[PDB]
């Protein structure tokens, strides 16, 4: 009877479709996401910082510390074992 | 005297617990990271071309 109108009527029907859904999603999820590795604190000083920076940080992640464990017993000789059950 | 032996003997032990010939759990380890980095590559962009 007319000419219809549908071309331009997304005003309001970019709201229920699903794209729209994820699109409010991740456009929150990346303004504030920090741009290149900035905010790091890769310096840890807290008590024993230099054990932070070398054992503790998880670079290498091996039985060294355990081995000072070890050798901390064995120092330990004539103040436990010795001279004391 | 023997027991001074005994700690050396272990700590060549523990020098052959250094090595395992190369262990298994490091390279397990290394299959890790590699994977939950890649992954993080892959589902980050996932949503990348959603926008796209």
């Amino acid at each position: 009877v007319s000419t219809l109108i549908p071309p331009k009527v997304v005003s309001s029907k970019n709201i229920g479709s699903a794209p729209n859904a994820k699109r409010i999603a991740n456009v929150v999820h990346f303004y504030k996401s920090l741009p290149q590795g900035p905010a790091p604190a890769i310096k840890a000083n807290t008590r024993l910082a230099r054990y932070k920076a070398k054992y503790f940080d998880g670079d290498n992640a091996s039985g060294k510390p355990l081995w000072h464990f070890a050798l901390g017993i064995i120092a330990f000789g004539y103040s436990m074992e010795y001279y004391f059950h | 005297n023997d027991e001074s032996i005994l700690l050396l003997t272990f700590l060549g032990f523990t020098g052959l617990v250094a090595k395992y010939l190369a262990p298994a759990y490091k390279d397990f380890a290394d299959a890790r990271m590699k994977k939950v980095s890649d992954v993080l590559n892959a589902s980050r962009n996932k949503h990348v071309e959603a926008v796209k």
